[PDB]
Formats: structure tokens, C-alpha cells, sequence
């Protein structure tokens, strides 16, 4: 949960992984390794073992090694570290990393979530809610808008 | 396995691969690590604090404290 071990990881992820386009293919693998820890037996097994050579056969073995040899002999580099321990942190950073390479995003206020890409500021953003159509906001809607504009109001209502 | 709960259908038949694995002991269970006769302990997970526990050839291991894992004992 360091994730810092980990970003060292998500580093050598788009970096030998998307080196190798692994961080796509080893999206894959490495969706299928979340899946070998998310196995709970394998996590009430994950760590009985001291040979992490035991770990990283077990693990490919059991789940069946669907990681790639940047990821078998990579499972050696961080099994052996056993900084393996914790996977999702170099997960969301290689979400990060392939996401991050193409982040366009945005976030909804006063709205339902909206979260539609725009690589720009108001460029997908104004495009969406000008774009709505939606308009409605309904999570946010109008107690959170209404209070947000009333939030200030209220605020002067500090004069009691 | 595949996607959902196949991950773990397929992770219980890929555990399955290796599925002699996952278990755990209580009590019984092993003195996990030790030197000089304080041990993390191994097995005998959840415990009565400080049971004082038939120990090794004779005693009654006296359980020191939870530290869940592997309990230190006197």
C-alpha cells in the first residue's frame, strides 16, 4: 500500500510492461493477478510461505499464470520482493499510467457525477452540460445548488 | 477464472490448481518464529488472551498477548 514500492512498480509497468505494450497485455496479466490475490483462499494462504519462490509458483500455478515473463520473471522480481503483497497500488497506477497517459476527465458540481473526458476545461465539460440534454443534475440537483448559492446565503445569514 | 466469481470459480479451480493450500489451526497451530523461547505463533489463531497452554514436552504456554497475527507467548 506504499504504493511508492509500487510506483517504482507502475514505473517499470509502462515502462517495460507498455515497453513491451504489457501495460495493456499486462493489463491483462496483470487483471489476472488481482484476480490470483483476490482469490481469498490465496489470500488466507497469500502468506503462510517463506520461499517466495513458493509464492510466485503457487501464484502463477495456482491461478493459473496468466502474467506475462516480464510478469513470471517480474513475479520473481516482486514476489522475491514480496512488495507482490500489495497489488492495486501499481494497478491504479498503471490505470495511472495508461490513464494518466490519456487523461481527459471531468467531474460533476451541483450535478449527478458526470465525469464526461474532456481533455480541456470546458471543452468536453461546457460541450457536456451545454450538452445537456441532462440538465438535471438530479444527485446534486437543486438542495446541493439551491444550498450551494443559499450555502453563501446562509453564510451571510451568519449576520443571524 | 473468467471475469466474475469465475476469477474465483477458476481461482477456486485455479487455487484448485492449488487448492491444497488455504487453511488454519486453532489451537494447535506451531510456535511461528522464535528465539529465546518467545515466539510468534502459527496456528491456534483465535484464543483465550493469556491461556496458559500445555507447552513444549511441559508447560502451560503462557499466552502473552493478541498480537493477532502470531501471538507472542511467555
Amino acid at each position: 500500500e506504499f504504493i511508492t514500492v509500487a510506483r517504482p512498480y507502475a514505473k517499470a509497468a509502462f515502462d517495460f510492461a507498455v515497453e513491451h505494450q504489457s501495460v495493456e497485455r499486462w493489463q491483462d496479466m496483470l487483471a489476472f493477478a488481482a484476480e490470483v490475490t483476490k482469490n481469498e483462499q490465496m489470500a488466507e494462504l497469500l502468506s503462510g510461505a517463506l520461499a517466495p519462490e513458493t509464492l510466485a509458483e503457487s501464484f502463477i500455478a495456482v491461478a493459473g499464470e496468466q502474467l506475462d515473463e516480464n510478469g513470471q520473471n517480474l513475479i520473481r522480481v516482486m514476489a522475491e520482493n514480496g512488495r507482490l503483497n500489495a497489488l492495486p497500488d501499481v494497478l491504479e497506477q498503471f490505470i495511472h499510467l495508461r490513464a494518466v497517459s490519456e487523461a481527459t476527465a471531468e467531474v460533476d458540481v451541483i450535478s449527478a457525477a458526470a465525469l464526461s473526458e474532456q481533455q480541456l476545461a470546458k471543452i468536453s465539460a461546457a460541450m457536456e452540460k451545454r450538452l445537456s440534454r441532462k440538465v438535471k443534475l438530479n444527485a446534486k440537483i437543486d438542495k446541493s445548488v439551491m444550498a450551494g448559492v443559499i450555502i453563501r446565503a446562509g453564510d451571510m445569514v451568519i449576520d443571524g | 477464472m473468467q471475469l466474475n466469481s469465475t476469477e474465483i470459480s477458476e481461482l477456486i479451480k485455479q487455487r484448485i490448481a492449488q487448492f491444497n493450500v488455504v487453511s488454519e489451526a486453532h489451537n494447535e497451530g506451531t510456535i511461528v518464529s522464535v528465539s529465546d523461547g518467545v515466539i510468534r505463533i502459527h496456528g491456534l489463531a483465535d484464543a483465550m488472551q493469556g491461556e496458559m497452554i500445555s507447552l513444549p514436552g511441559n508447560r502451560y504456554a503462557i499466552a502473552l498477548n493478541l498480537e493477532r497475527d502470531s501471538v507472542g507467548a511467555v
